């Protein structure tokens, strides 16, 4: 082993990077939609 | 709609008063349904299939 702490200084970043991304991404789509349905749900009730 | 037809009817049955000349202006026809068009607004909820 230890010959991997220079590409682990790249690697790990890299990994949290795109882990955090994801993350950002697989929250802020439903985020969006939900306030899209809401908005559409008291839209509605308001109508009805 | 079945009691405005019993004085009618009555005033009918005595044809001795002279009709007071109502001046009944015809029944202006029920305002024809709102043609609102209660569009549903169906929220599709898209489950967008992350």
């Amino acid at each position: 082993w230890a010959d991997y702490v220079l590409p682990l200084i790249v690697t790990v970043p890299i990994v949290v990077i795109i882990l955090s991304v994801t993350l950002g991404l697989t929250i802020g789509i439903p985020m969006h939609r939900n306030k899209k349905a809401l908005q559409a749900g008291f839209d509605l009730s308001n109508k009805k | 709609g079945v009691v405005k037809k019993a004085p009618s009817a009555l005033k009918a049955a005595n044809p001795s008063v002279k009709k007071p000349a109502a001046f009944l202006k015809p029944p202006v026809q029920p305002p024809s349904k709102p043609e609102g068009e209660q569009k549903a607004v169906e929220v599709k909820s898209e489950e967008t299939k992350s």
